[PDB]
RNA sequence: CCCAUGAACGAGGAAUUCCCAGUAAGUGCGGGUCAUAAGCUUGCGUUGAUUAAGUCCCUGCCCUUUGUACACACCGCCCGU
């Protein structure tokens, strides 16, 4: 579980049968530099950075 | 009226085509008329695919995949999304979707 | 109640002289109490294992099923009881816009095992080739299976079943095969599908031991 | 949004076409520009109005755009119309030409021509793409 | 009690995950099938019949099937997952996919990865009539 | 003579790292001596996570219909006890003011799945500000009920509140019932 | 308005209306009605902001294709002893 500092890159949208969750696409910056996406609650703004605690979560798209 | 000239189906100079059943209903349909798709995956989806992988015990297994030949009547491919109607121009367009 | 893994014992099954990989795995079985016997046990229980794991330089779809035929210091000892293709493989190969021609036979080698060989093999478009549908006539299909069945019966009846597993594992009645059916019609992928036993000669156990090397 | 209607659009269009020697860049100037040289019912509109010219010259500071036809870009563009070369493209000393032609050449009474390098044609006759 | 021979190498067996669209299987053997490890379903790990074949149902019966394995002396596994098979679905349900991640991410080895779904030569009638069903 | 406030100093406190700034940023106009800068934070998105967390531990305790946004009273409250524990203490506050909550903080939290089911929720992370500052109005919450009939009253927890701010260990209640539903939601990882 | 004679004295059947920043809500004040007649309404300030900067799930709308045996237009038409 490793503390990882990303990149945003491109946020998609919002999902749920009323919206409640958020995508967002994040790219690592020193784990042999890559993108992967993953859903997020809450206010997530223009290019922020991510921390990812685990660097497997990923969150099914539609 | 006729909506189609071939009359939703392939069947051209013959007069009967052994029927199957749709994958999901299990209904009877012609084997020219009915919706045809070929899916190969990967049998580990790509968000599966790094533990697996770490967890090899061969490196560059290269995961098989699941090939999986599905036939739909018209109103389950329909209900499932996999053909939408079209207008009445765009219903003669033969060509695959693009993807 | 009673924990039933405290009274498994772990046995070694080895795979015969032909294959690189000595050791494949290991098998549970209980002790010998009573009438039950676990040297009967394991004398007819069969592995399913890809060939990579017998051979070192050979493909991972081939898939052999060895069968112990004896237990003795604790060791079972195996013996070829068929080939096989995996399942992705098999699927990987039925295209769409070509013909499949099948093909098998019945024959016995020369130390009375009788195998069952089915080959498969699939028309090849030739590298400037406009036709979308490269379709072998029935006539050139009958022409293509007859060979087929001549060249493994050509194979199989005169070897014994130690040169027909040994010509199986880089699988030569395979790549004959293209090359004779090549003035027919060209073959893409051909392959000895699939080995099955239907009877086999009484149990001579020198001859288990012979085989193991 | 700040989608600039069919009004502003046309009048800056207009603006910038009959008068663009005197309109420019900055906003200040532009404004002044804008309300010297048109009679514009509103401030509200005259701004909205002096910031699509502006856009409109950054527009054009790098490169033509479609809507105008300014003398100053429509000169240059004519002027590159006239261009001709030194030497004429058809000026070919070899010109290679494949057995077909050259048979159609003298079937043409232009046999004697020593120009046409007879070349070798491609042995192969897969020209259409495949099928599927 | 278990193979402790050469610490340093990989023990293997086999799991044999049916996942159908009802509920899923974990069930590792020996290598050979014929002797059984240990079998988890995905219905003896929730109380309830939609969570039966749900992918959370499937990965808890992965991890207990990887710790009962990892106790037991196996150390890596080859996947032979099937669907339903025969006239019925060839899909897998969605404790597959679930099942095995779970397996990998459990301190297990995967093996060999196969699927030995049964696909007949040609089968009987679907359990549907010809119209289908139609709900 | 650049000192924050009258008692502390930005001359000595650094972390010889650039990225780390994301509770404690005292460099630019945004320091204040004093919380009460007036102003909105929910004109437009953002703009409530612009808030220095200081303003927002302090502000965002407004809740009933009677104590809604008076900022007198948080501003009398941040005044009163501090003015008293300055100069009672003597020692550093730094320990328990950092080792409490701002690593009790949780890691993840849930969202809701495709399109029916209040059976369970599907674990996700935000940037740690926004689940922070959830944890916070969460423990907010429980000050409230730490004062909302019981003893220990609001204006009188200035250590917690301390506590509640500052940087980096684990000790909280309501954040420890945020990992309870970490842990939950993780089931599904 | 003053004596404090004590009223489930601390987030509420089905069904639920309104609302996104000086929102809501708490308050009072001035007009219309009129005898300084308001508990209504129309405006005005003062105190003042937790939540969401989303989606089409419910209700409904619209720049498309599609189906129709409807056109009094789906609260239609219509079949059956």
């Amino acid at each position: 579980q490793p503390i990882k500092l990303a990149r945003v890159t491109k946020v998609l949208g919002r999902t749920g049968s009323q919206g409640q969750c958020t995508q967002v696409r994040v790219e690592f910056m020193d784990d042999t530099s890559r993108s992967i996406i993953r859903n997020v609650k809450g206010p997530v703004r223009e290019g922020d950075v991510l921390t990812l605690l685990e660097s497997e979560r990923e969150a099914r798209r539609l | 009226t006729k909506k189609r000239r071939n009359n939703g189906r392939a069947k051209k100079g013959r007069g009967h085509v052994q029927p199957i059943r749709c994958t999901n209903c299990a209904r009877c349909v012609p084997k020219d008329k009915a919706i045809k798709k070929f899916v190969i995956r990967n049998i580990v989806e790509a968000a599966a695919v790094r533990d697996i992988s770490e967890a090899s015990v061969f490196d560059a297994y290269v995961l098989p995949k699941l090939y999986v030949k599905l036939h739909y009547c018209v109103s389950c491919v329909i209900h499932s999304k996999v053909v939408r109607n079209r207008s009445r121009e765009a219903r003669k367009d033969r060509t695959p979707p693009p993807r | 109640v009673v924990d039933p893994f405290s009274k498994k014992d772990w046995y070694d099954v080895k795979a015969p002289a032909m294959f690189n990989i000595r050791n494949i795995g290991k098998t549970l079985v209980t002790r010998t109490q009573g009438t039950k016997i676990a040297s009967d046990g394991l004398k007819g229980r069969v592995f399913e294992v890809s060939l990579a794991d017998l051979q070192n330089d050979e493909v991972a779809f081939r898939k052999f099923k060895l069968i112990t035929e004896d237990v003795q210091g604790k060791n079972c000892l195996t013996n070829f009881h068929g080939m096989d293709l995996t399942r992705d493989k098999m699927c990987s190969m039925v295209k769409k816009w070509q013909t499949m021609i099948e093909a098998h036979v019945d024959v016995k080698t020369t130390d009375g095992y009788l195998l069952r060989l089915f080959c498969v093999g699939f028309t090849k478009k030739r590298n400037n080739q406009i036709r979308k549908t490269s379709y072998a006539q029935h006539q050139q299909v009958r022409q293509i299976r007859k060979k087929m069945m001549e060249i493994m019966t050509r194979e199989v009846q005169t070897n014994d079943l130690k040169e027909v597993v040994n010509k199986l594992i880089p699988d030569s009645i395979g790549k004959d095969i293209e090359k004779a059916c090549q003035s027919i019609y060209p073959l893409h992928d051909v392959f000895v599908r699939k080995v099955k036993m239907l009877k086999k000669p009484k149990f001579e156990l020198g001859k288990l031991m012979e085989l193991h090397g | 949004g700040r989608v600039r209607t069919k009004t502003v659009k046309k009048a800056a269009r207009v603006i910038i076409e009959k008068y663009y020697t005197r309109l420019g860049n900055d906003f200040h100037t532009n404004k002044r520009v804008c309300e010297e040289i048109a009679i514009i019912p509103s401030k509200k509109l005259r701004n909205k109005i002096a910031g699509y010219v502006t856009h409109l010259m950054k527009r054009i500071q790098r490169g033509p755009v479609r809507g105008i036809s300014i003398k100053l870009q429509e000169e240059e563009r004519e002027r590159r119309d006239n261009y001709v070369p030194e030497v004429s493209a058809l000026d070919q000393e070899i010109i290679e030409v494949d057995p077909d032609t050259k048979e159609m050449l003298k079937l043409l009474d232009f046999g004697s021509l020593s120009n046409l390098q007879v070349t070798q044609p491609t042995v192969g006759m897969n020209f259409k793409t495949p099928r599927g | 009690l278990g193979p402790q021979v050469a610490e340093g190498e990989n023990v293997f067996g086999v799991c044999h995950i049916f996942a159908s669209f009802n509920d899923t299987f974990v069930h590792v053997t020996d290598l050979s099938g014929k002797e059984t490890i240990c079998r988890v379903t995905g219905g003896m790990k929730v109380k309830a019949d939609r969570d039966e074949s749900s992918p959370y149902a499937a990965m808890l019966a992965a991890q207990d099937v990887a710790q009962r394995c990892k106790e037991l002396g196996i150390t890596a596994l080859h996947i032979k997952l099937r669907a339903t098979g025969g006239n019925r679905t060839k899909t897998p349900g969605p404790g597959a996919q679930s099942a095995l991640r779970a397996l990998a991410r459990s301190g297990m080895k995967i093996g060999r990865i196969e699927d030995v779904t049964p696909i007949p030569s040609d089968s009987t009638r679907r359990k549907g009539g010809r119209r289908g069903r139609r709900l | 003579d650049i000192k924050l406030f009258g008692k502390w100093s930005t001359d000595d406190v650094q972390i010889n790292d650039i990225s780390l700034q994301d509770y404690i940023a005292v460099k630019e106009k945004y320091a204040k001596y004093l919380p009460h800068s007036a102003g909105r934070y929910a004109a437009k998105r953002f703009r409530k996570a612009q808030c220095p967390i200081v303003e927002r531990l302090t502000n965002s305790m407004m809740m009933h219909g009677r104590n809604n946004g008076k900022k007198l009273m948080t501003v009398r409250i941040v005044k009163h006890a501090f003015e008293i524990i300055h100069l009672l203490t003597g020692e550093n506050p730094l320990q328990v003011l950092v080792n409490a909550i701002i690593n009790s903080g949780p890691r993840e939290d849930s969202t809701r799945i495709g399109r029916a089911g209040t059976v369970r929720r599907q674990a996700v992370d935000v940037s740690p500000l926004r689940r922070v500052n959830q944890a916070i109005w969460l423990l907010c919450t429980g000050a409230r009920e730490a004062a909302f009939r019981n003893i220990k009253t609001i204006a009188e927890c200035l250590a917690d509140e301390l506590i509640n701010a500052a940087k980096g260990s684990s000790n909280s209640y309501a954040i420890k019932k945020k990992d309870e539903l970490e842990r939950v939601a993780k089931s599904n990882r």
